[PDB]
């Protein structure tokens, strides 16, 4: 249930993300699976200064 | 009309709000998850904004109905206040697009990005009014037991806000004429503080600071890192551990 | 044509042809900034300048 709630909040905040994403600051915020998993990387919270 | 109009509006509001609002908001959310969709917008760009404006018109009809409705009690609901702000902002962007002419920059400008995140919280409100049914009681209870201990977490985040501001102030004070090209202003200083609070290349900070001529800034940064890290992480972890541990001890 | 297509793929970083796809005539989108490039061909010899 914690997995489900975290993923649902993650999606409903990614609707905010994808409005900033795609065709600009690209290649990690694009494709909508790469964007979701890059935001998941930033959730895992290590080495996002790249 | 009067109280009789308010009562008729209440009954027909129940009926037509159960029937009409649910289906049109479901269609709005379908066309909006097709809208965002940064692959299918090029398979489109002409049937997407049309439906967006049509359902924004549906939303302004919802706002007109809520305005003609009971009023102050509608304003008493924070979600309804969010919807009211969302629709004031929405009709503002709609009339801004409608008037045309103008004298400022356009063609995917900063204002356009603002209107896009505007459509974003409109989609969020569409989701929040779609989830009226079957949220599931297990995560109802999980969310309630999570939100039970609000004063402790608010106090802890306030205390770390104060601590982060103080550390940013002392770091910017001690970094004067010491390569601040990374933290030349208050925003970049607080963002570098966010990086040190989130364990992001502070070893790199150490290596490129002893690459400079200042060395005593490193033990100060380290002691601040360890004290605020241990204190904040431990306090929040223990607070939420006990927050659900009373619910554990109960039924 | 090739340089124009690369410019469209490098500025807006996306491209989409028409529904009725034609090889000799490509299709251009409104939302993309248009920047043509032009060649000078000397039919009497080999070279092809810009």
């Amino acid at each position: 249930n914690v997995m489900a709630l975290i993923l649902f909040f993650m999606l409903v905040f990614s609707v905010f993300g994808v409005t900033l994403f795609g065709a600009f600051v690209p290649k990690h915020f694009q494709n909508m699976g790469v964007a979701l998993y890059t935001l998941f990387i930033c959730i895992t919270q290590d080495g996002w200064l790249d | 009309l009067l109280g009789l109009q308010q009562m008729i509006l209440s009954l027909t509001q129940s009926l037509g709000f159960e029937t009409f609002i649910f289906i049109v908001v479901c269609l709005n959310t379908v066309i909006l998850v097709a809208q965002t969709f940064t692959e299918l917008e090029i398979r489109g760009e002409w049937y997407f904004m049309v439906l967006d404006s049509i359902f924004l018109s549906i939303y302004v009809l919802e706002a007109v109905l809520k305005l003609i409705a009971l009023g102050l009690e509608y304003f008493y609901d924070p979600w309804n206040n969010l919807d009211f702000f969302i629709m004031v902002m929405a009709v503002l962007d709609f009339v801004l697009l409608q008037i045309n002419s103008l004298s400022y920059s356009f063609y995917n400008h900063s204002l356009f990005r603002i209107l896009k995140v505007f459509k974003s919280m409109r989609a969020l409100r569409a989701i929040r009014v779609l989830r009226r049914l079957s949220i599931l009681t297990s995560l109802h209870e999980v969310a309630g037991t999570l939100s039970g201990s609000l004063p402790s977490i608010t106090a802890i985040l306030t205390l770390m806000f104060t601590c982060l501001f103080l550390f940013s102030v002392v770091l910017r004070a001690l970094f004067q004429d010491s390569d601040p090209k990374r933290f030349q202003n208050i925003f970049t200083t607080l963002f570098t503080l966010f990086t040190m609070l989130t364990l992001d290349d502070w070893s790199l900070i150490y290596i490129d600071n002893r690459a400079q001529g200042a060395w005593y800034i490193i033990p100060i940064l380290m002691i601040y890192i360890v004290i605020q890290y241990f204190i904040f992480l431990n306090l929040v972890i223990a607070v939420l551990v006990d927050n659900f541990q009373m619910a554990l001890l109960k039924g | 044509v090739s340089y124009t297509i690369m410019h469209s793929e490098e500025i807006n970083k996306h491209y989409f042809d028409c529904v009725i796809k034609d090889a000799e005539m490509p299709c251009f989108l409104f939302r993309d900034l248009f920047q043509p490039f032009f060649l000078v061909q000397d039919l009497v010899t080999g070279d092809s300048g810009s």
